[PDB]
């Protein structure tokens, strides 16, 4: 238990796949600004040719 | 055709202007979102213990 | 002592901070290759409009 | 003119044939690093225990 407290984590198995998931939907969010960053990008280059 | 161009460049920048700093943010975020999967990965050990 | 043999993995120290160094020179060179490929095929969207 | 509009459209297919390629790679290297951080987070715990 005190290794537990040491660590901190809450360790509730719902909290645990609620917080995995978010982070997941996170990345993906991201991964997609970054895709639109690509395109948009890439309209900037096609405008100012 | 003098008039339009010019202005349609300085449209071009204020984009360029917007999706550098969308860039940027988005690196950050990779940072941020690895940390969280880590913070997952603690919550993943703390279930076994 | 069960549970060291449950993971199965070896994990020497050397090894850990090998396999460390490995995969994470692994992921910056992955996206610098992705980073390339987006360049490349930006370009080549150039060329065709 | 027409001759070498055939021309660049041949090397534009041809260069966005082997980007597509490139493309699958780094997506397929991607799962490979996730892999990967897994085993070393897997390795630091096993030092630890």
């Amino acid at each position: 238990l005190q290794e537990m407290k040491d660590i901190g984590v809450q360790a509730d198995a719902n909290a645990e796949m609620r917080a995995r998931e978010r982070r997941d939907r996170l990345h993906e969010a991201l991964s997609v600004n970054r895709s639109r960053v690509n395109q948009l990008e890439k309209q900037i280059a096609f405008c100012e040719a | 055709s003098h008039k339009q161009l010019a202005t349609e460049q300085y449209r071009h920048v204020e984009m360029a202007r917007e999706l550098a700093e969308q860039s940027g943010a988005s690196s950050d975020l990779e940072t941020d979102h690895q940390a969280a999967s880590d913070h997952l990965n603690l919550v993943q050990t703390a279930m076994r213990q």
